[PDB]
């Protein structure tokens, strides 16, 4: 009978017909209309072959008044389609869900185990032009609307169009898609992971995701304009990097919908507003989204080279410390490095949870203790790349290029391999992993950064579909989506760290760019454009604000906690109360024209004067209002922005330029309503207001209506140790005057306030082990005894300093008694007299370590004390102190922080860490003093004990770290690798590629390993290094100064594990030390190219079990030692004059140190040997120190043979002068080639600098010494090297003449464009001396550079 | 202004 049937709700009545999916026409209560698929259209697409259904193809069941099933005979021989789809419509509100419910292939039995290969899978399905939903061009007001992707702040990705009967579109793709006319406007949903057109994206992380198609037709006089599901993909055959087929089953079965409004926001039009209004009903949400509005301290702790910079218990403190200042707002901690040995390392292990911070037990800790204070955490994961060391590493997991090679990542500590995107989810891989991630964590963690996804790592794909089965495991976990760009995931991420960081990538590679996305889900997600004026466009003060991120917990070097706060409250705190409102209106955009495709564009004189207006609304019907000042950009208006919280105004101004160009003006009292939680709305004594005022000054605002009836308020300041200066403001007409600093928060109360109470350091063993507790932690919590003084002294990460004769200490709680602990603690002492870290059991001393002056300087990037964070004057000599003891059965442990000098300089501490530690390998003699210390690298609590990281690299993310063993693929000869990262047990002590560096890479230090004035230790370890002689072992005392070290080449040991042992004396003053230098010759890269040079293993070098011991000495007889005194002086004391002032006074240092020894009462043989061995030791140094002084003076004067003999005796080759001038520096200046080339033979920096910044090609150069330029150029000198001044050798050639000199520098690749620091380039400078000739060949070769 | 002429730790700019 008839042909159709009505499905029917309380808001409307649908049409469909019986022989197809389709909707005849919408008929709303009010009578208006909409239309569907008017013309017999039954289409059915199936792995891209068209099928149209006749009648007996579809049967049709009309289940209930608001359902119909149809079953679609979907047949074609020719091209191995025969299917059954079941299709189900059902009908809801004003909502009408369109789903294939079941999908029946004849031509299979499905997908065979291990996701095999299915043969004639249902790969893709869709509806070609179904029209679910259309527009004509008859009907009043007709228009289309759409977005797609941009992440460029001068390109919108939106369209806003009038339908009229020249428009001509066919399946035309958009992420959202919106028709309107005759009253009513509707938007299409669908779920599929279809990848089309987009406006602008830097990557693929399902940036591209197009789920709309707009297509056209004649419907008699009109032309019709009806929306699509772009295509599904059910069970789809992909191929892994090794050639292997597979088949996948749905990440979800086709679904869509449409949400039939009127005028929903109720102004005068029916646009794509009423329709984003309704769509917000039928779209899907990313999963945990409704918790973004209260994430307003986004953060990254960063973890990395085993150093143990962040432990879960301190990111813990800190969430408290930020929870004070901001009064308990929401917080969201990014773990970057949660896992393994920290950031970059043991990727793909999602479940290895790094041991050194603490592992699971701490990090379930710091989660459950954390959400009390509203914190969130998450963890940093990577399905991109992979490392040897890493246990899921695998010749299956490897990604291989079309010539059956790896697909190398990047080399830093270990060489990172690609990892087989492909083989990684159809193998069951990745879930297995995340898994094992969700045991340890279970339902504490909130959620899952993905780094790099999109960038084309894993595989050329990294499509919509791929991202959307990433983002299902992650959310089935329990896990809210976090990605790295800022087009990535558009489907489920809640934040992209490209959007969110704004400092990062450009104006190109930013946030979601959309007037149509923002409107839909600004509450949902942290992915826009926030402020960053030197982008323009989206970036030039948006309404809306946008997430800004700084950080202070080591990522990036970023440590200001100050400016960390200050940029929550100047940018975040207004952001994310916006963002507790939906968009209802957005009007007079400045950004959308006629030109960039949105010619239709909402446009309203009548409010706000015609510029930009955004109405924002919530479920209790709460209006915000956010009015810019005036749309033309040279206007000082357009970044004046005004925020209205029902009628009355909250914030005004000019907010400071979020690329810290230039403060604003912006004031803002900001009703803060919800609890960091769930975001209830909290009780009347729970409200409050947070006052901002960047200028400073007083204003006066009106009071929210709850508070109108008040007649005071209560004020207070928030700082790092909460509300402070409690002040009592009267309120006069529900009106309100505060007085307010620059750039300082300020809470305000209806009453009084009860502070939020923070237990200083749970689960640390010691409360306030940070020195976060302000000046009475020192009343509180430690205990102060002595002479002296200790304050809590720090105003960005607070610390304890000690000033004379001062004790410092604690009662040790829950520790488990019998059992094995190391207590370490940070110190930099700057007095000569000993600071000690102690552990007590009664009175008893069960441990204690002690430092001297600090000689080491902290090189550690993510650490909170590096020498760039300036503990006291310029530096930080951070190093931690380590105590090894067992928990007493009685229970009674306690920790000392002393300084016993008297001595006004001052001694610094932090971060004491109490941990449970299986290390038992330093023996002490009856004195406390060393007697043997061993260690196989197996047990280190954190870096790389009882060495530190010297300064080869400066203030980085150091190449040193502790290396993991995981055979084969660590080991030598797997792929092109040669060395073996681990020598003996699962741990080694790692250097990657620091050679040539001609500076010491890691040193012991006197706090870690003390060697006593005058005694001799046999120092002994395993190594592998990569060539011969690029490094070598230093010998020194005190700070490191070039030329005081004892320097011994290491010869090669590449895939068979080599030993090296040496004897050292300790040196008077107690600050003896040996390390690893990186020397000034070249590695042996063996023929090698490309990453093989890298990871063949060529400029490595791995350290293991390491063993100083104390040895017995040759004994001495007081005459021995006292004729050993005469031999040294009537030997050096003669050269008085030859010697430097401070030469000469450790010369006489030793001396005198050594006669106190022989000379002392009661002094016996032991005393006799120490002396003479330290006048041995003396001598050995003095030889050593006048064949440098002799080899600097051959090298000036000529002698060929004696460079040679002073050479062969040891004389320093990289020798430098009072100005920093080395032998190869005085031999390419006075002009003598013989001298140089034995120097590079033998190993001189080719570009070492002098005091002025000389390189000797600079001087060579500036002399006109051609042959030498050329030696020098092809033994390695940079040619483009430049002074302190920006001279280069090339600017030398051309002021002083050398015709020949300039054609051979330009020959290689010498700039000529280049300038020194007064704007001079080589040719400006000859053109100043007469050198008209040079300055012809120098414009001449600049003229080129076309 | 700009030195006679340079050698170890004599900067090009001494005037
Ligand atoms: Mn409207
Ligand atoms: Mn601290
Ligand atoms: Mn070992
Ligand atoms: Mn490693």
């Amino acid at each position: 009978m008839v042909a159709c049937e009505t499905l029917k709700t309380k808001k409307m009545e649908v049409q469909i017909k019986k022989n197809f999916p389709s909707v005849l026409q919408y008929t709303m209560t009010d009578g208006k209309v909409m239309y569907g698929q008017s013309k017999d259209v039954r289409t059915v697409e199936i792995n891209g072959t068209n099928i149209e259904l006749g009648d007996d193809d579809v049967t049709f069941k009309k289940v209930s008044d608001t359902e119909a099933t149809y079953t679609l005979k979907v047949k074609d021989e020719a091209k191995k389609i025969d299917a059954v789809i079941t299709v189900q419509i059902t009908v809801k509100a004003n909502q009408l869900h369109l789903n294939v419910t079941k999908i029946k292939n004849n031509l299979s039995e499905g997908i065979p185990e291990g996701n095999g290969v299915e043969e004639n899978a249902i790969q893709t399905l869709s509806f070609p032009n179904q029209s679910l939903v259309s527009v004509r061009s008859s009907q009043e007001n007709a228009q289309f609307t759409g977005a797609r992707m941009s992440s460029n702040t001068q390109k919108p990705g939106d369209t806003n169009f009038a339908v009229t009967e020249d428009t001509n579109v066919t399946d035309s793709d958009y992420t959202y898609g919106f028709i309107s006319g005759a009253g009513l406007s509707a938007g299409l949903w669908s779920n599929s992971e279809h990848d089309g057109t987009y406006v602008a994206a830097p990557v693929r992380g399902g940036s591209q995701n197009t789920r709309v198609y707009a297509t056209t037709q004649q419907t008699g006089d009109a032309t019709s304009l009806g929306l699509a599901s772009a295509p599904w993909y059910y069970h789809r055959t992909v191929t892994d990097s090794k050639g292997k087929k597979y088949t996948v089953a749905e990440t979800a079965l086709p679904q869509m919908a449409v949400a039939i409004a009127g005028d929903e926001n109720e102004d005068g039009a029916v646009n794509w507003q009423d329709g984003a209004i309704a769509y917000r009903d039928i779209m899907n949400n990313p999963y945990k989204s409704e918790e973004v509005p209260e994430l307003v301290a986004w953060r990254i702790a960063m973890n990395f080279g085993s150093q143990a910079q962040n432990p879960f218990l301190t990111t813990l403190d800190n969430v408290k410390k930020v929870a004070l200042n901001t009064d308990g707002l929401g917080q969201s901690v990014l773990l970057k490095g949660y896992g393994n040995e920290g950031h970059d390392s043991g990727h793909p292990d999602y479940g290895d949870i790094g041991q050194r911070l603490g592992g699971a037990d701490d990090m379930n800790t710091m989660m459950e203790e954390g959400s009390k204070y509203g914190a969130r955490f998450g963890v940093h994961v990577n399905a991109s790349e992979m490392y040897p060391e890493a246990k899921a590493f695998s010749e299956d997991m490897v990604r291989r290029n079309s010539a059956g090679g790896l697909s190398y990542g990047w080399n830093w500590l270990d060489q990172g391999v690609g990892i087989d995107g492909i083989y990684d989810l159809a193998s069951g891989s990745r879930v297995s992993r995340f898994a094992d991630l969700s045991k340890e964590v279970g339902d504490n963690m909130d959620f899952i950064y993905l780094d790099v996804w999109g960038n084309l790592t894993s595989s050329g794909s990294e499509d919509s579909w791929e991202t959307r089965k990433m983002s299902k495991m992650i959310n089935d976990n329990g896990w809210r989506m976090t990605t790295e760009w800022g087009s990535g995931n558009e489907y489920d991420s809640t934040f992209q760290h490209w959007a969110a960081d704004l400092t990062y990538g450009g104006y190109t590679s930013k946030g979601e760019n959309s007037e149509v996305m923002r409107f839909l889900r600004n509450h949902q997600k942290d992915s826009w454009v926030g402020d960053y004026p030197q982008y323009g466009g989206a970036a030039n003060a948006p309404l809306l604000g946008g997430y800004n991120m700084k950080d202070f917990e080591g990522w990036q070097g970023r440590n200001d906690y100050a400016a960390y706060i200050k940029n929550l409250y100047t940018h975040d705190v207004s952001t994310k109360f916006i963002q507790h409102f939906k968009v209802t209106r957005w009007v007079n955009n400045p950004l959308l024209t006629a030109d960039n495709g949105n010619a239709a564009a909402v446009s309203d004189p009548n409010t706000n004067n015609g510029n930009e207006q955004i109405t924002l609304k919530d479920s209790n019907g709460n209006v915000v209002v956010v009015s810019r000042g005036s749309n033309d950009t040279s206007s000082a208006a357009y970044r004046q922005r005004t925020i209205t919280f029902n009628g009355v105004k909250v914030a005004s101004g000019v907010v400071s330029a979020g690329d810290g160009s230039a403060t604003g003006d912006e004031s803002y009292l900001l009703p803060w309503m919800w609890d960091s939680f769930t975001g209830k709305l909290v009780k009347d004594s729970e409200q409050k207001l947070y006052h901002w005022n960047t200028k400073g000054g007083t204003t006066t605002w009106t009071l929210p209506d709850s508070w109108k009836n008040l007649s005071s308020v209560k004020v207070y300041q928030l700082t790092d140790q909460g509300k402070t200066n409690e002040q009592t403001v009267a309120v006069s007409g529900g009106k309100v005057t505060l007085t307010a600093d620059a750039e300082t928060p300020y809470v305000v109360y209806k009453g009084e306030a009860k502070q939020i109470q923070v237990n200083w350091s749970e689960g640390m063993h010691v409360v306030d082990a940070g020195f976060n507790g302000g000046s009475n932690t020192l009343t509180d919590n430690w205990t102060v005894s002595g002479s002296g003084k200790a304050e809590v002294e720090g105003d960005n990460n607070a610390m304890l300093r000690l000033t004379g004769k001062v004790d410092v200490s604690q009662r040790l709680t829950d520790l488990k008694a019998g059992q094995k602990y190391a207590l370490y603690v940070g110190v930099d002492n700057r007095s000569t007299g000993d600071a000690s870290v102690t552990v007590t059991s009664g009175g008893k001393v069960l441990a204690t370590n002690s430092t001297g002056k600090s000689i080491a300087k902290n090189y550690i990037k993510a650490y909170g004390h590096n020498t760039n964070s300036n503990t006291e004057n310029g530096s930080s000599y951070f190093q931690n102190m380590y105590v090894f003891f067992t928990a007493p059965e009685n229970g009674d442990a306690t920790v000392t922080l002393s300084h016993k000098s008297t001595d006004g300089a001052h001694t610094y501490f932090d971060d004491v860490r109490i941990v449970e530690n299986q290390y038992s390998g330093i023996t002490y003699e009856k004195d406390g003093t060393l007697k043997s210390l061993t260690n196989g690298f197996e047990n280190n609590a954190q870096g790389i004990w009882p060495f530190v990281v010297s300064g080869s690299e400066g203030v980085e993310d150091n190449r040193i770290h502790l290396s993991e063993l995981h055979a084969p693929f660590t080991r030598a000869g797997w792929d092109v690798k040669k060395m073996d990262d681990v020598l003996d047990g699962t741990w080694s002590v790692k250097v990657n590629g620091l050679t040539q560096k001609g500076t010491l890479v890691y040193q012991t230090i006197p706090q870690n390993v003390k060697f006593e004035a005058g005694a001799k230790y046999k120092v002994s370890f395993d190594y592998q290094s990569g060539s011969d002689d690029i490094y070598a072992i230093a010998v020194g005392q005190g700070e490191y100064s070039a030329g005081s070290v004892k320097l011994t080449n290491l010869k090669k040991a590449l895939g068979e594990t080599g030993k090296a042992e040496f004897e050292l004396t300790g040196g008077v003053n107690g600050d003896s030390w040996f390390g690893i230098y990186s020397t000034a010759t070249a590695p042996d890269l063996q023929g090698s190219t490309g990453n093989a040079q890298d990871f063949g293993g060529y400029k490595d070098f791995v350290l293991d079990n390491l063993k100083i011991e104390r040895i017995e000495s040759q004994t001495r007889t007081k005459a021995e030692a006292q004729d050993k005194v005469k031999e040294i002086r009537g030997k050096y004391d003669s050269k008085r004059a030859e010697l430097s002032d401070a030469a000469w006074q450790q010369y006489q240092d030793t001396l005198v140190k050594a006669r106190v020894l022989i000379n002392k009462n009661g002094a016996t043989a032991e005393d006799f040997t120490k002396a003479y061995d330290i006048l041995v030791a003396l001598d050995e140094y003095m030889k050593l120190k006048d064949l440098d002084r002799k080899l600097l003076e051959a090298a000036r004067a000529g002698q060929d043979d004696e460079v040679r003999i002073l050479m062969a005796n040891g004389a320093d080759v990289n020798a430098k002068d009072e100005y920093g001038a080395t032998p190869l520096h005085l031999a390419a200046w006075t002009g003598h080639l013989e001298i140089v080339e034995v120097l590079l033979k033998t190993g001189a920096d080719v570009n070492a600098v002098d005091s002025v910044g000389y390189t000797p090609l600079h001087l060579a150069a500036a002399e006109g010494h051609l042959e030498i330029v050329e030696v020098l150029l092809k033994t390695g000198a940079d040619v483009n090297a430049q002074d302190a001044q920006g001279i280069t050798p090339l600017h030398l050639a051309a002021w002083y003449g050398h015709l020949e000199i300039v054609e051979v520098l330009l020959k290689h690749g010498a700039d000529v464009n280049a300038q020194d620091c007064f704007g001079k380039t080589p040719f400006d400078l000859a053109i100043d001396n007469g050198n008209e000739d040079i300055a012809e060949v120098l414009q001449k070769a600049a003229k080129l550079g076309s | 202004p700009k030195s006679i002429r340079i050698g170890p730790g004599q900067a090009f700019y001494a005037x």
